[PDB]
């Protein structure tokens, strides 16, 4: 989330933030610093996993050529589960 | 005087530095013996003059060229440096 | 060590032609302090002729002595027309560029530049 | 898949797992070595696998290095031959 | 036949073949290295003594009325050391055909103006000497045609630097324009692209 | 004539030695094959059949990266049949390669994108499903993601035969061919970074540089490496005013094409624990920040108010010769001569008046012609890598024979332990020794001794007893008198230019007449302390790192590193390398040879030089090996060298002379830029751990 | 217009705008340039470069961009040989230090080494 | 898109913001990115 820093000033998904002691903060004054209140982890850990029948499955995110290269995951590992490169997309074997 | 130390240059395959390798091979090490916490530097390098250098106190360099001499000229040079 | 002449067989001739450059010049400063309204007197004008011509007293080949006559006859030609304005003349004279010094040690307190 | 070509320790199947030569499997091991030159003893490798697979009915890990510690072998060296010929049973 | 390569035909590879042997063998004192492409161009190499006469050979001949200056280039090689390779691009309209002719030039050493052949070179050969510091001789009006009014250096040089020297800016003190050292808030970023692999061997250098 | 044979490559002929493959012979002729297997420094495997030519008047196509040639043979490199079987094998390799170009660190510098462009066909007929392989965890330097394995068993070879692990391998047969180990077994080693350059698919991959950066991006500064005294050869990638990480470079004599792990992954540290302003103290006694201006004033008031013997200097390892020069030149002109270095060299005999006395004057290329080889106190694979796996090299090839009086270690080949106690010597030298007949059989033996074995009281000792037994190795063998058998193997990058330069090597002549104003430069180590020292000693520390050296000082001047200067470092050898500047030093960092000259102008002082090839000039006065760049310089002054330390009466400790570096968690942190690195420390709490 | 008796070495400075700064504080590298190891392409091995010393690089405090007050930061020169660009740069009136090329030494190679019966070349993984 | 409308997500705004120059509620530019080097802390101890 957007969590605030002891000058209040706001935190970015990248963990951005100036320093009580820098003067960078001026161009902030009178004004606004703009954050994107939508952190992208956050939103792909509330997604679940995709159970799937096969240990191998294919990921192109979604739309077909509207969403990303198809790539292959291998779902051996029953306690791991696999991740999209492109996508954060879970999957788990549901028969491990 | 003042010596800190003496620095010798010189080749290791020319003419001209070939009293200075006699030289080394027949006295260096007596002479190390006389002075033996004084340092005697040799840095032979490729096509390089060979030289002389004694260095005293407070940082004050000498340099006297060796390029074709004997071996006596050598200790000369160097005995009179020693001396001062 | 042979090559072609441009214009000059010698350095006597090249130096005859920075001559008469230098006095076209010398004679040209104050009608172009007078028609562009320069802020500056004539003895600045010349000082500054004399001292882009001592900028390049150290070549000795007539080549590139005939090469600089011909560029400076160049500029001669765009100041005594009025095709350059009183910016181009001034940008001679460096108004605003902070002079660096020569002293290694300011150099060394202000960056790492040699 | 079921051919994973991979180990994940276990209880069952872990470097602790209690595999052990016989004496006599000794013997047998010491023939099967023999009957290559001296110089090339880590031939002996699929037999000597193989019988360890008679004695205790399949192979752990456990006994791929101990196989590798009598002939003197690296064990990924045995793993890959473990792998490789499917007369080998790894479960 | 093969519908992604160009058809490629024969008859004007021959065409200016025997054309370049015709200059080559008309024009002997002057010329060097004539050659066609794979594309069908002809280029005639010379040197540059030779640049008015043979311009003027090839306006005026009568089977060789190229008498349109299309273009006059310039071309920096720092590796060899005549660096400057003037090119004049030509047009026959008699005969609906081109032609290359090129010299060689360096940074004291100039060459003649075509002006007395060509009139378009005017504003041609100041470009280049405005751009690449090569000098022309019998010139009416050498002076820059493209660069500012005081502008030092000769940019097009492969050793001159894409962003220049100097900066430009207005300065209220003293109410003028000023050029100041160049200074940069984001710094043009050189990628190499290059790709390691060998891609066309036709073109092997040979050690 | 001398065996040699004709051949043709496409008409062109070329004569080649027998024995020499298709791949090499056109490259003799400037043409250069396709390849995903043959790495010109491992064992020959013909997996990928990539590098797959017509033979003329030949119905199939050879493999040229193992097919020797033979004669009249016509080479046809870009014709139909060679075209098409590259074409196949692309698609091939294509066929289950997932679509991770652009989230594979690999693209932009992929040979399999190239060649795929260049020899390949630009079009996929494949309609079916690809596979997907489970990644491995071998450690926390080199990332593994297996879908991208292409099966050409370089990482294999080269664990083997140059690491001398023998852990990889392939697991399983067929298309489920799972290259890699077949249990969870972290891979660290300290030549392990460089499977990560010969795995040409990002399959392996730098965790550090994941991510980070693209090939085109970065501008590429050849310099050298320091953390270890071999004299590394690396090209330094930056971008944007920031290095992103450390790339090997070509050096047949010293670092073929590898490089430790602590070489390219100690980059981190440049990046922490940094001196970026100059610091001085308050009246509280605290450290407080201030100008350049206000505290060489401060030492140029104290170097005023000083003269000879109250002076003294100290260099740390990590130090260019450029400011060792010149605080020399400084305390000579305050009449010091005090200069001396952390690590202990004994001056005992002929001392550093000879460079045969502490050089490796069998180069390393030598150890390719040796035939017995003997380390005395060394651990070569954590102190000199490159060292060891030359020496393993030789072992595989040559049948060179290895012998090693010290610790029990490993080294990743085979060797003849002797003894530990250094009275194996005399026993060798006497001639009672059972490695005597070995010694007296050979023809090339050379000797190599470690500056770790000179840090304990006896180094002199040590010394003059392997002086002795080379000598009477040369009298018994019957060596060339070109050959040089007795060598010295440093850990220390700064040592040797120091000894050339005259630093007097050791901090006994600091104990013994301690002075009241101590120079620290890049000194980290810990020799020197103020409780050795007089009360109210005022030092000032030069560097780059706050580690050690810092927080003991009055004054601190920030200096710069090897990425960040131009500078020469002489290696064992004696080779000066010359670094070059990637990047400028943070904040108010600066030169060291630049703050050492300003604060000479601050003092009455000056020093002449106020340019880096003035300093040059002053460094070829002093020696005129500094200067040669790349070369090395033959010196034969032993035998004097030993008539002389035959006289001084000091014998051995019969300890058991050990080294330091024992494991490899203590190979991964031994200079600053080292401890202040975070991937070091993920890497020692990995082997620590298991 | 017959020829000329010049009879000294070349200087081009005062024809090139090129500040006394960068001509007498340069000093250009000639190279030809490594071979990167994440590539086994050898034909970025072949042609020789000229580079110039690097010099500051500054955060943008706005963006935290990288800037220079460097003209000649990405100045890049190809040769086709090491006397061209030291004629060059002599011509220019730069100073530089020559780098020689590096070329692989030839390496005997065999695939039968990796099966032998007496010596270690004798791999276990085929 | 009141026959055919848009489709939901999250991450869509819900309240339409016109051009907000030279006012608040603008956008000042600054960098994403944290230090990248870092600077030696010196200890709170005097050497005493
Ligand atoms: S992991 Fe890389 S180096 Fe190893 S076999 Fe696969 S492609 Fe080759
Ligand atoms: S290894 Fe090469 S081809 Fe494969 S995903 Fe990476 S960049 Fe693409
Ligand atoms: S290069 Fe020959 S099979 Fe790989
Ligand atoms: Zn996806």
């Amino acid at each position: 989330g957007v969590q605030v820093s002891p000058s209040g000033e706001k935190i970015t998904h990248t963990g951005q933030v100036y320093d009580e002691k820098d003067y960078r903060r001026v161009r902030f004054v009178d004004r606004q610093k703009e954050v994107n209140e939508n952190f992208a982890i956050d939103l792909i850990a509330q997604q679940p996993v995709n159970e799937v029948e096969h240990r191998i499955i294919a990921c192109d995110g979604g739309g077909g050529a509207l969403g990303h290269p198809k790539v292959y995951i291998n779902l051996d590992k029953e306690t791991k589960t696999g991740t999209c490169g492109y996508c954060g997309l879970q999957f788990k074997q549901h028969h491990h | 005087l003042g010596l800190r130390e003496i620095r010798v240059h010189l080749c290791q395959r020319s003419p001209g530095s070939q009293g200075v390798r006699d030289f080394i091979v027949q006295r260096y090490v007596e002479l190390k013996k006389a002075h033996p916490n004084l340092p005697i530097l040799i840095r032979e390098c490729s096509e390089v003059q060979p030289k002389l250098w004694a260095r005293y106190a407070f940082g004050q360099e000498k340099t006297v060229s060796l390029n074709n001499l004997s071996a006596d000229e050598v200790t000369r040079a160097m005995q009179n440096v020693l001396s001062g | 060590t042979s090559v072609k002449p441009i214009f000059s067989r010698d350095l006597n001739e090249a130096k005859r032609r920075v001559r008469e450059l230098y006095r076209a010049w010398y004679r040209e400063v104050p009608n172009t302090v007078h028609l562009m309204q320069l802020d500056i007197t004539v003895k600045q004008g010349r000082d500054k002729v004399r001292e882009m011509f001592m900028k390049n007293a150290h070549v000795t080949d007539p080549r590139v002595v005939d090469l600089l006559v011909i560029k400076g006859k160049m500029e001669l030609q765009e100041t005594i027309k009025v095709w350059k304005q009183r910016t181009h003349v001034m940008r001679f004279f460096h108004e605003t560029e902070t002079p660096r010094p020569k002293d290694f040690l300011s150099k060394f307190y202000m960056g790492h530049d040699p | 898949g079921g051919a994973l070509f991979v180990h994940r320790d276990t209880p069952e199947n872990n470097p602790d797992t209690p595999f052990d030569f016989t004496p006599e499997n000794y013997k047998r091991i010491e023939a099967i070595v023999k009957n290559y030159p001296e110089g090339h003893q880590a031939a002996a490798v699929l037999p000597v696998l193989d019988l360890a697979q008679r004695q205790n009915g399949w192979l752990p890990i456990s006994a791929m290095n101990k196989v590798a510690e009598v002939l003197q072998v690296p064990p990924m060296r045995v793993y890959e031959v473990a792998t490789f010929y499917t007369m080998y049973n790894r479960k | 036949k093969r519908p992604t390569v160009r058809p490629r035909s024969d008859v004007t590879h021959k065409q200016l073949s025997a054309f370049g042997e015709y200059v080559a063998e008309i024009l002997p004192k002057y010329v060097q290295q004539v050659q066609v492409s794979c594309l069908d161009e002809l280029e005639i190499c010379i040197h540059p003594d030779g640049v008015i006469p043979t311009l003027t050979f090839l306006r005026d001949h009568t089977n060789a009325q190229f008498k349109s200056l299309a273009d006059l280039t310039a071309v920096d090689v720092p590796t060899r050391q005549n660096r400057f390779e003037i090119v004049y691009n030509l047009l026959s309209l008699r005969f609906n055909s081109r032609i290359r002719v090129k010299t060689y030039a360096d940074e004291l050493t100039p060459i003649d103006s075509i002006v007395s052949v060509h009139i378009a070179a005017n504003w041609y050969e100041r470009e280049v000497w405005d751009m690449f510091g090569v000098f022309f001789f019998n010139h009416p009006d050498l002076r820059r045609i493209l660069t500012d009014y005081g502008f030092e250096g000769h940019p097009f040089r492969k050793d001159f630097p894409l962003t220049g020297y100097v900066e430009l800016r207005y300065d209220d003190e003293v109410k003028r324009v000023v050029a100041e050292p160049v200074e940069l808030a984001q710094e043009f970023r050189k990628f190499d692209l290059n790709s390691p692999w060998e891609a066309f061997p036709a073109y092997r250098q040979p050690p | 004539a001398s065996n040699l044979i004709e051949v043709f490559v496409d008409g062109q002929s070329v004569m080649v030695e027998p024995g020499t493959t298709v791949l090499q012979a056109c490259e003799k002729v400037g043409m250069q094959i396709p390849r995903f297997c043959y790495h010109e420094r491992l064992s020959v495997a013909g997996n990928c059949r990539m590098c797959l030519v017509e033979i003329e008047k030949a119905p199939k196509v050879v493999a040229a990266c193992a097919m020797p040639v033979m004669k009249g043979w016509n080479i046809l490199t870009n014709s139909e049949k060679s075209k098409k079987a590259r074409e196949g094998v692309m698609e091939f390799l294509l066929a289950n390669h997932p679509l991770d170009c652009p989230i594979c660190d690999q693209g932009g510098e992929c040979d399999l994108q190239d060649q795929s462009m260049m020899f390949g066909s630009d079009r996929s007929r494949f309609l079916e499903g690809k596979r997907a392989v489970e990644d491995k965890n071998i450690g926390p330097l080199v990332k593994t993601i297996m879908t991208r394995c292409i099966q050409c068993t370089r990482c294999i070879r080269f664990a083997s035969e140059i690491a001398g692990v023998d852990d990889l391998g392939t697991t399983g047969r067929g298309n489920d061919m799972q290259v890699g180990t077949y249990i969870e077994k972290m891979f660290m080693s300290e030549l392990s970074g460089n499977v990560i350059d010969i795995c040409p698919v990002g399959a392996l991959t730098s965790k550090p540089y994941a991510f980070t950066a693209r090939p085109w991006e970065t501008r590429k500064t050849e310099s050298i490496d320091v953390m270890d005294a071999v004299g590394s050869n690396i090209v330094v990638s930056t971008r944007t005013g920031e290095v992103m990480r450390i790339l090997p470079r070509m050096h047949e004599d010293i670092n073929e094409e590898w490089i430790s792990d602590k070489t390219r992954f100690a980059y981190d540290g440049l990046k922490r624990q940094r001196l970026t302003e100059p610091m001085v103290r308050n009246e509280k006694g605290l450290l407080t920040y201030t100008s350049w201006e206000d505290a060489l004033s401060r030492v140029a008031g104290m170097l005023q108010n000083f003269e000879g013997n109250a002076v003294a200097a100290i260099a740390g390892g990590l130090v260019d010769a450029e400011a060792l020069v010149a605080l020399k030149d400084l305390l000579n002109k305050v009449d010091s001569d005090n200069l001396c270095t952390e690590e202990i060299f004994p001056t005992e005999g002929a001392g550093t008046d000879l460079r045969s006395n502490y050089l490796l004057n069998t180069t390393i290329a030598g150890v390719e012609e040796a035939d017995v080889v003997l380390l005395v106190g060394t651990n070569p694979r954590f102190e000199a890598p490159l060292f060891n796996a030359r020496i393993r090299k030789s072992w595989l090839h040559n049948d060179l024979k290895v012998a090693l009086i010290g610790s029990p270690v490993d080294l990743t080949y085979r060797y003849d332990h002797l003894g530990d106690s250094p009275k194996i010597l005399q026993d060798i030298a006497s001639g009672r020794h059972s490695f005597c007949e070995v010694l007296k059989d050979a023809k090339k033996p050379m000797v190599v001794l470690g500056s770790s074995a000179l840090q304990r009281d006896d180094g002199a000792a040590i010394l003059v007893a392997v002086s002795n037994m080379v000598q009477k190795i040369r009298v018994t063998t019957g060596v060339a008198a070109e050959w040089k058998v007795m060598n010295i193997l440093h850990r220390i990058a700064s040592q040797v230019a120091a000894l050339d330069l005259g630093y007097k090597p050791g901090v006994e002549a600091i104990r013994k007449n301690p002075p009241k104003m101590l120079f620290l430069l890049g000194a980290d180590g810990g020799c020197i302390t103020r409780q050795d020292l007089p009360k109210d000693c005022f030092i000032v520390y030069q560097g780059h790192h706050g580690d050690v050296g810092a927080p003991m000082a009055d004054v601190i001047l920030p200096g710069a590193a090897y990425t960040e200067k131009s500078a020469t470092y002489v290696n064992t050898e004696g080779r000066a390398q010359q670094t070059k500047v990637a990047v400028t030093p943070p904040g108010l960092a600066r030169e060291d040879w630049k703050i050492i000259r300003a604060l000479s102008e601050i003092a009455g002082i000056t020093l002449p030089y106020d340019t880096l090839d003035q300093v040059r000039n002053r460094l070829e006065e002093v020696s005129p090996n500094l200067v040669r760049y790349d070369d090395i310089e033959e010196t034969n002054y032993f035998q004097q060298a030993s008539e002389l330390a035959k006289l001084v009466n000091q014998e051995v400790l019969a300890d058991p002379l050990v080294p330091p570096q024992l494991t490899i968690k203590d190979f991964y942190m031994t200079d600053s830029i080292s401890r202040a690195s975070q991937t070091m420390a993920k890497c020692v709490k990995a082997v620590t751990e298991g | 217009t017959q020829l000329i008796t010049v009879d000294e070495k070349l200087d081009i400075t005062t024809l090139t705008g090129v500040p006394e700064e960068h001509i007498k504080t340069r000093k250009v590298r000639i190279f030809v340039p490594a071979r990167n190891n994440m590539q086994s392409g050898v034909n970025n091995t072949k042609k020789w470069k000229m580079e110039f010393d690097t010099r500051e690089r500054w955060e943008n405090p706005l963006m935290g961009w990288a800037s220079t007050a460097d003209p000649l930061s990405n100045m890049v020169l190809t040769f086709s040989a090491k006397e061209d660009a030291i004629a060059f740069a002599e011509k220019n009136g730069w100073s530089y230090d020559v780098e020689e090329k590096k070329v692989p030494k030839p390496k005997s190679k065999s695939y039968g080494a990796n099966f032998s019966w007496n010596k270690r070349t004798r791999v276990s993984t085929k | 898109p009141t026959t055919n409308p848009p489709t939901a997500r999250k991450f869509i705004w819900t309240n339409h913001k016109f051009n907000v120059s030279a006012t608040p509620e603008q956008y000042v530019p600054y960098s994403t990115t944290r230090k990248k080097i870092h600077e030696w802390v010196p200890p709170s101890t005097p050497y005493k």
